[PDB]
């Protein structure tokens, strides 16, 4: 059970300053090289650097060597991830992983961090806007625009439709979220039977309930 | 500088497929030790090759890493649908490591399946607020790779659209969305709207007018 959990993470104001950590379980930290790599909303990987086991070799993506400063305290178990001056573009999941010297004969980056995501915003907590998506089987669906900063949760009928239900993902405009949910059901209980969804946005500390009608 | 990868490839299972893995800096060599990373839904990694030919322990035998000319490969032989995934190839210059750009590997596992759509209108609440979203729901297709444009009185729109990469259905089918945003005078300015998506070729339309 190799544990690289992630922490310190979230939110932080352009320019600002975060410091990540991740914390090393069910091997030994000190054998092993340690990295961090980051993957942006829709692009790929992107290698940050990289730490000796005794810190005295420190690796960095040439471009990041200014923003980002790699350490360890082996006596923690934990790795290190300090960011500054942060801009949008600094936005992304933020991993660990563990660059394991096989055999004395080669590096390889096995165990990884579930991921911890920084998002660099000015943007303040907003509640959604809730909307129903209405007009043989009926497609019907909730539209939760415009919320900061994720997550959102949806359920249909508080949990109990779960057959047709595609909550898809979020995406980002004007710093703002949205994503929709969409449920396929019988057109004999729509109308007929209710169909509600049902939206939660722990942030705002806000719940909505919504019900589809016909136009 | 720049690792480069297919940006995507399909294979079929029991079939062999090769990733390879260039470099803007010059011919790939043993020294920059080729790691190959695969990346599963749910932002799920697992180191596959290190120092270009070196099996991770664990990682399936029908993995396997190589030179191939001036480039890294990755190799599956009888290639598993569990294979269809992301593979990333990593490259090693004297002081730091460059990923490739990623190759989405699809390995049809499941009958081709055309993408079911459906086009909300803006809700009248929204419409209240001055703004205009309309909902492009696409739900089991497969493969996961579609294309979708949108049309206002018949132009290709370019901006104000935003749209979901795909995302794995549990039916192992692939679903997405789409979002055209307008405001209230652009709704009320055009009479038709078209959301169009294009899967293996056909494209399937979706339309209605205010
Ligand atoms: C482990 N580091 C020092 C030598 C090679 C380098 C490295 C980094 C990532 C993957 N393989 C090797």
């Amino acid at each position: 059970e190799v544990k690289l959990l992630e922490s310190g993470g979230g939110l932080v104001q352009p320019g600002g300053s975060l410091k990540l950590s991740c914390a090393a379980s069910g091997f030994d930290f000190t054998r092993c090289w340690m990295n961090w790599v980051r993957q942006a909303p829709g692009k790929g990987l992107e290698w940050i650097g990289e730490i000796n086991p005794d810190s005295s070799t420190i690796y960095y993506t040439p471009s990041l060597k200014d923003k980002f400063i790699i350490s360890r305290d082996n006596a923690k178990n934990t790795l290190y991830l300090q960011m500054s001056k942060v801009r949008s573009e600094d936005t992304a999941l933020y991993y660990c992983a563990r660059v394991y010297y096989y055999y004395d004969y080669y590096y390889a980056m096995d165990y990884w961090g579930q991921g911890t995501s920084v998002t660099v915003s000015a943007a303040k907590t907003t509640p959604p806007s809730v909307y129903p998506l209405a007009p043989s089987m009926v497609t019907l669906g909730c539209l939760v625009k415009g919320y900061f900063p994720e997550p959102v949760t949806v359920t249909w009928n508080s949990g109990s439709l779960s057959s047709g239900v595609h909550t898809f993902p979020a995406v980002l405009q004007s710093d703002l979220y949205t994503l929709s949910s969409s449920v396929t059901v019988p057109s004999s209980p729509r109308p007929s039977e209710t169909v509600t969804c049902n939206v939660a946005h722990p942030a705002s500390s806000t719940k909505v309930d919504k019900k589809i009608a016909a136009a | 500088t720049v690792v480069t990868q297919e940006s995507a490839l399909t294979t079929s299972p029991g079939e062999t497929v090769t990733l390879t893995c260039r470099s803007s800096a010059g011919a790939v060599t043993t020294h920059n030790f080729a790691n190959w990373v695969q990346e599963k839904p749910d932002h799920l990694f697992t180191g596959l090759i290190g120092g270009t030919n070196n099996r991770v322990p664990g990682v399936p035998a029908r993995f396997s890493g190589s030179l191939i000319g001036d480039k890294a490969a990755l190799t599956i032989t009888g290639t598993q649908t569990e294979d269809e995934a992301i593979y990333f190839c990593a490259l090693w210059y004297s002081n730091h490591l460059v990923f490739g750009g990623g190759t989405k590997l699809t390995v049809l596992g499941q009958p081709k399946s055309s993408p079911s759509v459906t086009l909300f209108p803006p809700s009248s609440e929204e419409l209240e607020t001055n703004k205009a979203t309309l909902v492009c729901t696409i739900t089991d297709f497969y493969p996961g790779v579609v294309t979708v444009d949108w049309k206002v009185d018949g132009t290709p729109v370019t901006q104000g659209m935003e749209t979901t990469q795909p995302s794995k259905q549990s039916n192992n089918k692939y679903m997405m969305s789409s979002y055209l945003t307008l405001t209230a005078r652009a709704w009320e300015r055009h009479s038709s709207y078209s959301c169009q998506v294009t899967h293996e070729g056909h494209t399937v339309e979706k339309s209605l007018s205010r």
